[PDB]
């Protein structure tokens, strides 16, 4: 656990104002400086403020930084849909005699307009089944918000054993993609009328069915 | 100055792991460098420092001497060496310059170097043709594609046609198996009144294992 405690979420309003807390103790917050660092994971994170409220050259006056007593806090005006990070603050801390960060704070801009997922299923290939395994691949884009549920089915009965889900992943568009992998025998692909896959995005189902090729 | 970090590490657990950082357009000067992980779903956690030209180092307390941190001011270069490798160190590892005029604050950073420590075995992956299927009969379209089954570790890179096709390519993020290893498809949308006549090739690379494969995408039969 991180010794510098962050709500782990946050969300604001585009144009609006949003504040991320930093809370500490007298040996870190309490007697040193507070910096803070935006994050993207796939790029280094980047300094925002320094010195409890000093911003670095490149870094628009709407990050402002504030401490009082063993807390900090990071304020963000006129929020943009590039504000959309992780937000750590950090500090040093003399019990420690090392740096100590919090645990981040995941910022959502609320703007972004929903987007029902687009399924693709495809059954397996001959040359596979040819290899003693079947693998049903079902591919899930362009879905916002970031969170689906799958679920499959073997003629109109549940499966679960064998199905391997990715986690959503931003694409270069902002909305999202994510994939599910159902492994069967041959014998278990060849039993069925079908299988199915179902994705369920804020209640709503969009499902594909494919079947074996005779 | 830029900080330029040593490429991805690929480990078994127990083995140990040695990652440079080297200062590019500048030297160390009386900085410190400092290193930082993140692993997957998880916060950055600082692991330790170094003062190059006053040989100080400061570790993190929960790396109980696990952790070495050094540096050589003749080519200025800093390393650092986790020893005893657990599932739990598969991160990216960040350096940065530290600047004591900004209250210490971390202004440079490194790219990152990713770590990946599994019990995993280098295999190249099983490509396997997707054949083409209905997306839309409305808009005369198609998805056909490839599934690179079974391949440790990353990264695998696909294109089509040798790069000649590009536009509707979409590859998808690897699913990371209980098996220890991966698996991705790549799609490519196309119309449907090109499939009696287009030809489609998706080229496979892993690096890792030297291993490039071709799959022809013909319609089912």
């Amino acid at each position: 656990q991180s010794v510098l405690t962050q709500p782990p979420s946050a969300s604001g309003t585009p144009g609006l104002r949003v504040t991320i807390s930093c809370s500490g103790s007298s040996s870190n917050i309490g007697s040193n400086t507070v910096n803070w660092y935006q994050h993207l994971p796939g790029t280094a994170p980047k300094l925002l403020i320094h010195s409890n409220n000093q911003r670095p050259s490149g870094v628009p006056d709407r990050f402002s930084g504030s401490k009082s007593g063993t807390s900090a806090s990071l304020a963000i005006s006129g929020l943009q849909s590039e504000d959309e990070a992780d937000y750590y603050c950090a500090a040093w801390d003399d019990s420690l005699n090392g740096w100590v960060f919090g645990g981040g704070t995941k910022l959502t801009v609320l703007g972004q307009p929903k987007a029902a997922p687009s399924v693709t299923l495809f059954p397996p290939s001959s040359e596979e089944l040819q290899a003693n395994k079947a693998t049903l691949v079902c591919l899930i884009s362009d879905f916002y918000p970031g969170a689906v549920t799958v679920a499959w089915k073997a003629d109109s009965s549940p499966v679960k054993a064998g199905v391997e889900t990715t986690t959503p992943s931003k694409q270069s568009n902002n909305k999202y993609a994510a994939s599910s992998y159902l492994s069967l025998t041959p014998e278990q692909w060849k039993s069925h009328r079908s299988y199915s896959c179902q994705v369920t995005h804020e209640g709503s189902t969009v499902e594909k069915t494919v079947a074996p090729t005779e | 100055v830029q900080l330029v970090q040593s490429g991805a590490e690929v480990k078994k657990p127990g083995s140990s792991v040695k990652v440079s950082c080297k200062a590019s357009g500048g030297t160390f000067s009386n900085y410190a460098i400092n290193w930082v992980r993140q692993a997957p779903g998880q916060g950055l956690e600082w692991m330790g420092g170094i003062i190059p030209i006053f040989a100080t180092t400061n570790y993190a307390q929960k790396f109980q001497g696990r952790v070495t941190i050094t540096a050589d001011e003749s080519t200025s270069t800093a390393y650092m060496e986790l020893s005893s490798l657990r599932s739990e160190d598969t991160a990216v590892y960040f350096c940065a310059r530290d600047k004591h005029s900004w209250s210490y604050a971390f202004d440079i950073w490194g790219q990152g170097t990713m770590v990946t420590v599994s019990s995993a075995s280098t295999k190249g992956p099983s490509v396997f043709p997707l054949a083409p299927s209905s997306k839309s009969t409305s808009g005369g379209t198609a998805a056909l594609g490839c599934l690179v089954k079974d391949y440790f570790p990353e990264p695998v890179t696909v294109s089509w046609n040798s790069g000649a096709l590009t536009s509707g390519v979409h590859t998808f993020p690897a699913v990371l198996q209980s098996s220890g290893l991966y698996s991705l498809s790549s799609v490519v949308t196309v119309p449907s009144s090109s499939l009696g006549t287009q030809t489609y090739i998706c080229n496979v690379n892993h690096k890792p294992s030297n291993t490039k494969v071709d799959k022809k995408v013909e319609p089912k039969s």
